[PDB]
């Protein structure tokens, strides 16, 4: 009991240095965050030893494309130009304890994009997929998630709703 | 960097 | 409304047009001419699709007899749904898009009489 | 309790709240007004699935029987259920998740009346 | 709702610089268009660092040859070639707002093909793939489609038409 | 038209020029000799198959009917129908690409007589 | 007869260097231990001979996250911050012969969790694996289980119970 | 014995323990009250499994029959026997590990009484 | 419609030198022809740059051996001599306009067969593949085919004739 | 001729050369001494296979009736047949090459008398 | 022979040790006391292997049948066959190494008696 | 006929230097030994030739592990302490001619294990696969079965016996 | 019509140098040579020409094992001590013309084997696997089948046999 | 380069 | 390193 | 090198 | 090395 | 090398 849905992670992004809300990454299909450390091993002739090199911080995925969007295309324009990107990832049902008591379990990044693909089928929604360099150590918090988006401007159908 | 919230009076 | 009643609703709205009879079954003491068209409600898969949408595969049949004097415009008729249906429909909560269709066409003599009946199948992935 | 009985007795704490009448079997001198619920107690399939807990998964069928004079209601009753059960049902010892819904309707006329059968099937993966 | 699908994506061609109306890519099978950053980090005792390398740019895809068709031949005299190609990706169902009306959202690339492999096999209609490496930045903007060849020269059958 | 009515009426056009009876399905009050030719109506999938058009399989049975005085014969009709269907037919509209072709004789005594019944079913792509 | 199900192997867990009880890995989906000589054979005209270069020894695995746990998080923070864990492999059903009568054989080993990947896709719980390399020589014993954690707080349902 | 034997012979220890009847065939003279237990006889494939065993796959069916009047005592039976017979039972030769159990129930009218007929299936693969 | 099937395309050998017409590969099963340029990028402040290197160009195929013949002997000969071998690839169903009324279009290559593998497997025939080296720039052209070999040694059975 | 006729007629050709009798189907006015042969019109499936043939799967099914009394010979019987058509058969148009070979034999008593039923299928990859 | 009668013959070799009788099927007047074994001849599927031989899979059946008032003895025979005839069976031509051993078993009331039928399923490779 | 079952061979162990009976491997799953030889070829214009590098031969398993047992826990400390072992593959059923009338035909190896890995799955009973590199020339002859192992301590049930 | 069965290749093989009749390879399971050609490419500013490099060939195959045989027990001992070993290839339905009338056409290789795997696995008959090393050019001519092994020592039942 | 439009209006 | 127990009163 | 054709008459 | 057969009794 | 025969007579 008391499994965890991966669908009730949120991930948001923003351009960083500019003062507007982030954006959430809707219609994710797959996702995966990864932490790798380079550790080489020196040997001597009294007893090899395990040496503590760098590590390297990624995150992935997957996403559906639409046409009520701009974001995939911020997207690609970001692994060309180069530029640097805040994000979240958003734990959407652990609440803050107190203070944060509107505020969710929350990782912040900022770091570069460095992939992007679309891929396109015959007989088939186009995807694309990236890849998110991270900048040094992560940062643990509470993220406030954007009401109006996440629970306002619900919509019928086979979309999301209460 | 340190931690900043998602909203637009945290920016960066 | 499911996407079963919205996608029925949308092929009457089409079917009823061409002036000839639509029925889902007849009754006995309803008279219906040839040729006339027979409409079943849709079947629904649904799963999860994203971290914000189903999706699923939705399933229509309509279903045309005639008798078998003229095949050609028996086969108009046939041609007349497919191109009224495909490739997408569009609804106020829900898209269709034609992932597949079957024609069939059998020669039927169930009614002391040669009558010509078609079943075409339409997938629509549905979003 | 089994996870069967569980989600069993959950949904007829659910569906026996919209007043009409829910029944597993019609028995003789039983008089049902339409429409009315029909349900089924699921099946259960269980496995090893991690080294501290068994997973599976319980197929739940729910069936809604109405004359055919209104459609549009009768659908209202089969999103209402689908609504109210998905996309998980927590109980004291199982938890449910939705893994897909399959509608399918049929028109019976097994007793001298046109009505409307719906067959509402979920499939929810239990931890 | 509002799935983007892949079909409506229209690929065209031309030889830089004659002019010439641009050729459409028909009979496309599958798609994609790729963008990839080389960067290194560099270790430090400081704290390691990442550099920003530079990205490399390429769109690939597979079409079906026909007999009425001189372009994939086109293809493989401009991969031993080496000429220069100008091509556009359009997405044909989104219009430009005003005085671009009659124009769709697109990119413009120019670049060079740099693969092409025929695969035939027996009991099939014979493929060719290709891969186009983008020179530069792609711009964006708003494409002209050439209006006969994508509404006027329809044709009956399996073929799609209005 | 459909290519299913295209497809079966080039059929007609090939078998029909052979000087024996083709027939969709015999009516009481008329007298066949032996030999002939049953044909049966196409079947056609459709589906997506490049950004520019659709393709499918279309699958056509023709279904010979023989005394089994001699066979040698017989086997003579069979071959002469596969090399006039295959490997491709052109009509108006579509291409014919034959996929397969399945041939299966039985021996038939349903009629107080020894038939011979050979199934053709050939298995076209289609663009 | 006898055959030894994996699920009667327990893992454990702690932080090097603080006075606390281990804590138990649950709900792995599947495990793995890993050990590899690096071994050359030199040549020479009076015959090759192998040379007996020193070992690498890694402990790997997956397991699903649940909403009553913060120990995954431990395992990202400790890949990234290079923090030093121990870690304890025990035979829930190999008891101890005398002294060791309450303990089960282990293996013990320290070292450092080298990886940490998410992995989420949408219609599943999400997994995270890990790996974990070991420093030296591992040593053999007999552990203690946590006998409040493994056998007091049993849970009804799917979960295992006596 | 063969491993069916075994098997079988350590469910009726198992379930002759809690009182209600057990059988594995009603003969006509023998009364039988509810709540009882039918077993049926294990199937086991076995194949080569190391260099020195065997090993394969054998399939237990015991299957409940109740009076509907009280559904709760009836599943507390079938949650019974699930927690006796899993996971693993051991006998003199054989190892037995659930490696799945699936729940079937069913409302059966053949006698002119609404019983409750669960199914219970265990495959334990065996060594 | 007007689809191109593979089995349309005639693929011819001869001997570099050597007075003689040319002999086709019978009972091809499958067939590519692959054209790659080993492009490099050189990066610079000033901005990256793509450089024209040269093309790599090549005939691959697969065929099914028959007691018929002798040129499969001959593919193997050639690897291992080292003989330089023209080849053609033929379109049999485009012919040309006038004057070439007679020829069909087609590419001339000339090269070295630089692969043959012999694959025999009990319960089948043996095949044998091979890879064709192209030197240069193919030619583009129109070829006559060798009536006698294509037209009037037609065979019963399953052998393809009119 | 097909692929069909020629291996028929070589089949014939060899079974009929044993002396025992070899028929297609027994008529009512015939008598047949057993043992006896029937021998079925094979099947084929054909397909491309490479740019300059087709190639397929020709199924052969022969079917030896006996009475139960000595069977040695029958198997005898059978051995022959399999050793004759087996590994390869060539004719004038096709090869054909053993794929594989099942022998499936009944004990049959609809005739109120213990017969043996051999069937003998034989999978003959063609080209 | 076939493998199948050198199999079938083995058998037979083994299970009228017992003292027991063994039959093929049973005849009228025939009084065959209980338990006795039912034996049917293989199925055996043959292919090419190697370069130098063919390999096959043969399927052998034997069943027994007890009256049902002591079933560790008719589990004995079950075990007794299995140990005779598994791993592997040597005769002239042919070699059988078994692949996997099914046991399936019913109560059979079919006579008005309540029999145990137990079926042996084994399946041979052959080389 | 008299095809070789895999099962007929019998796998022996022990640690090299001690005076004790072999051990021998229970439950192996699957086998393979391995001899390969790294040849090089040195090319010259009067011809390349073919030079007789040195032999490399190693001997690969799987196993089942199970409660009545140490012999995997001796595998794995010996991966790790670098110890020599001796093996035996004996071929169960070919037996020695006279004399050796007692023995079965044998491969003599000495050499150290140089892989180790557990392999536990939730449903599944653990596997353990190991590599062992032999030294030198492997050694024919005739070895003595365990008569006690072998045949003395049969058991009933699915473990094989006569 | 003349398809190539696989089958009806022989394979013979004997140790080199020794006045004995060449074995026959029994119970191929498959089979396969190779000949490659490692061409390089140089590149100038006037053009790229192609390199004709020297040419590696390898013959290949797997056998089932069986107990009347001693012959791979051959192949391992030659892999080991690099014995040179001459093979030929005979096509057992091809017969020479006159004066080899009694004679089927042939490849003779002589080199060095320098691969053998066993493969068990529970529930099979052992394979073994096999690489030989061709040295220079392989020659053509016609061989002499051993009739006594071909034809006079026919065995029964599934052993092919007329 | 800057965006041109697909017609030989707007030739490279 | 040697052996630890893997309670509290056993810490490295 | 140019274009030649299959034909003897067009040899290399 | 030579050959050693299996038993203590031809311990290395 | 040359081709030799399968034979003894031919060894080589």
């Amino acid at each position: 009991a008391n499994m965890k849905n991966s669908n009730d992670r949120i991930i948001l992004f923003r351009k960083a240095g500019e003062k507007v809300d982030a954006t959430k990454m809707l219609f994710l299909t797959e996702y995966g965050l990864s932490h790798e450390a380079d550790t080489d091993t020196e040997d001597t002739m009294d007893g090899s030893y395990n040496t503590g090199g760098s590590v390297e911080s990624t995150m992935s995925g997957t996403a559906k494309m639409f046409y009520g969007d701009d974001f995939a295309d911020e997207i690609e324009d970001a692994v060309v130009d180069r530029v640097l990107y805040e994000a979240w990832e958003v734990e959407s049902r652990i609440p803050g304890k107190n203070g944060d008591s509107a505020k969710f379990k929350a990782k912040y990044f900022q770091g570069f994009h460095n992939k992007f693909e679309l891929k396109a089928e015959a007989n088939g929604i186009d995807e694309y997929e990236y890849e998110y360099g991270v900048n040094g150590r992560f940062q643990r918090g509470f993220a406030t998630l954007p009401e109006a988006v996440t629970k306002k401007l619900k919509a019928t159908g086979y979309r999301f709703h209460d | 960097y340190r931690f900043h919230d998602t909203t637009k009076e945290d920016a960066l | 409304m499911t996407p079963n009643l919205q996608l029925y609703n949308k092929a009457y709205e089409t079917l009823q047009g061409y002036g000839f009879p639509v029925i889902s079954r007849k009754e006995m003491q309803q008279e219906i001419p040839y040729p006339f068209f027979v409409i079943k409600m849709p079947e629904s898969n649904r799963s999860k699709y994203t971290f914000d949408s189903y999706s699923g595969d939705t399933n229509l049949v309509i279903d045309i007899w005639s008798v078998s004097d003229d095949l050609g415009h028996h086969d108009g008729l046939v041609k007349r749904c497919i191109d009224d249906l495909t490739p997408s429909v569009k609804t106020n909560d829900y898209d269709f898009e034609e992932d597949d269709t079957n024609i069939t066409q059998l020669v039927d003599d169930t009614t002391n009489q040669e009558l010509l009946h078609t079943s075409i199948t339409i997938s629509y992935k549905t979003f």
